[PDB]
């Protein structure tokens, strides 16, 4: 009493239940470096214009 | 100083809008406007010097140079339209246009506080003299005398900038009042050598010093009349200015590393004395005794002393004076017989008599003649050279001498003795050119009477 699969059926994606914990860490990668500091505050204007040699604007 | 920057640039549109034959008569007649509202500069204080803005300034030493430049146009203006009369418009409003040019560059750069400003603009004062020379010249070598003029002075000065980008970015600013207040001791090393000798070599080579002067005896017997004049009286004293503004901030190393041009400014000041006792013609022997004069000034600015830096002042605004009536004499007589050799013409007092007069004036000042202005300048220098050393009263006395001697070979070659017989069209002075010697003669006289404004930040 085995039926065979239809077509298209042993193609199929399945859900499983198991018992074993999910690894958490499957790369073993190391802690990641820290990110740069994120720019932030309202935009002043230029302290004393461009400051570029005699412009004082 | 937008109070005289914008006439200037007021008097650009001033000339290119006038008409035919009225452009000389306005542009003269508000360049004389410009002169007399010139005198509000001499608001001096005696503690503090007169400070207008951020990037503009002008303390007691800027002052005369000032007035020399906004007082010397208008008479170049005068002098430059008798050889410009059969020129096409648009030439002549071209050539104006380059004088009030070159006026504002001038104007803007012994003014501005900041130094890269003060060498911008001493560069850009390079642009019309060269065009000047090389368009409104007479001669074949006025395209040699330009590019000996241009290349001498750029080869000295890009080190000159590449020392004040380097000052800018150790000191954090290059503006002159930080700079009196945050300079520091500059020790002894080989790269404080080569930053002196960036810094100095520039203004020494404008000045000229001795063995570097190969650039000025050809730029001004090539130039026009108002070259000369604006090469011989303003333009030699940038140089001059520079050194009095660049000594601030190279010390202590001036005290052993100016020996050498010191030497070379004595013997240079001797060796061209001696070279105007033996020269054919009028302008060189001019030029040769601008030569002289600023190799004095050299040392007297190399010594930095109170006495020497009085005297020096007093010299480049004499000497810029007296040079100019020479050079506007020495046109005239060119423009009489139309060839430049002293020995060509003689015994024009004869014949010209007041201008005989004006020349015996301006020879007389020429070799300092007390109580005139020149000697003022002459003697403070020559005391402070003694209490510098005591045989350069041996030095000064020669230099002194051979002054004298070449003054009078000069008036006695062109103005005494049996007259020249196959020249006949030696006519009378118009009063054009009387007027312009007596506008050379008169401030330069009266000066001695007020000889106070004239001595410098430290009077
Ligand atoms: C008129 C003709 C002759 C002109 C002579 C002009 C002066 C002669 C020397 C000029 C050198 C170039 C400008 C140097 C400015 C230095 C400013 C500075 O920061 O100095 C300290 C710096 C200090 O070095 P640093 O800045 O690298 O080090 C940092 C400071 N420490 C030492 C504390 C770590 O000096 C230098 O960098 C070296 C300066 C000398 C460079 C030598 C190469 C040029 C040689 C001269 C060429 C002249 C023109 C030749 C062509 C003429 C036309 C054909």
């Amino acid at each position: 009493g085995w039926v065979r699969p239809d077509l298209g059926e042993l193609s199929k994606v399945t859900k499983v239940k198991t018992d074993r914990p999910l690894p958490e860490n499957p790369y073993h990668s190391r802690a990641r470096p820290e990110p740069n500091p994120e720019v932030e505050g309202d935009l002043k204007p230029a302290r004393h214009g461009s400051r570029l040699f005699f412009w004082t604007m | 100083m937008l109070k005289y920057i914008i006439p200037t640039m007021m008097l650009m549109p001033l000339t290119w809008l006038s008409k035919n034959s009225m452009i000389w008569i306005n542009t003269t007649l508000h360049s004389l406007l410009i002169s007399l509202t010139s005198l509000l500069l001499l608001n001096q204080f005696g503690d503090n010097s007169l400070n207008f803005s951020l990037t503009f300034f002008s303390d007691s030493l800027s002052t005369p140079l000032l007035i020399l430049t906004m007082w010397l146009l208008p008479l170049m203006l005068m002098a430059s339209q008798h050889h410009l009369s059969k020129e096409n418009l648009a030439r002549k409003k071209l050539f104006i246009s380059m004088l009030i040019l070159l006026q504002l560059f001038l104007i803007m750069t012994f003014t501005a506080t900041e130094l890269i400003f003060f060498y911008i603009m001493f560069e850009a004062t390079l642009v019309p003299t060269l065009i000047i020379i090389t368009r409104w010249g007479n001669q074949t070598e006025r395209l040699n005398a330009g590019l000996y003029f241009l290349f001498y002075t750029l080869a000295g000065s890009l080190p000159l900038l590449v020392a004040l980008i380097y000052i800018q970015n150790t000191m954090g600013s290059l503006n002159f009042l930080i700079l009196q207040y945050w300079v520091q001791p500059m020790p002894n090393s080989w790269s404080n050598t080569f930053m002196w000798l960036a810094c100095m070599m520039a203004f020494m080579v404008k000045m000229p010093l001795y063995g570097l002067h190969l650039w000025l005896p050809k730029a001004h017997v090539e130039a026009p009349i108002a070259g000369s004049m604006v090469l011989a009286a303003i333009l030699l004293k940038l140089g001059g200015y520079g050194m009095m503004r660049i000594t601030l901030l190279l010390n202590p190393i001036t005290d052993f590393m100016a020996y050498p041009f010191i030497m070379l400014s004595l013997w240079g000041m001797i060796m061209t004395s001696s070279i105007c006792l033996r020269q054919t013609d009028l302008k060189s022997l001019i030029a040769y005794s601008s030569v002289s004069h600023m190799a004095l000034v050299i040392v007297a600015i190399l010594i930095q002393t109170p006495w020497s830096y009085m005297g020096a002042t007093a010299l480049m605004i004499a000497h810029g004076l007296t040079s100019s009536m020479l050079f506007c004499l020495a046109n005239s007589n060119y423009e009489r017989v139309h060839s430049r050799t002293m020995i060509l013409a003689r015994g024009l007092q004869t014949l010209l008599p007041l201008m005989a007069a004006w020349w015996l004036l301006a020879s007389l000042t020429n070799l300092a003649l007390p109580p005139s202005i020149n000697l003022i300048g002459e003697l403070f220098v020559v005391m402070s050279t003694f209490s510098w050393s005591n045989i350069t009263i041996i030095l000064m006395g020669l230099n002194m001498v051979i002054t004298a001697l070449y003054s009078l070979y000069m008036l006695i070659t062109t103005q005494r003795g049996k007259h020249t017989h196959h020249i006949n069209n030696i006519l009378p002075s118009f009063t054009r050119e009387n007027a312009l010697m007596s506008l050379h003669m008169l401030p330069l006289l009266l000066l001695s009477l007020n000889p106070k404004i004239i001595l410098g930040p430290l009077y």
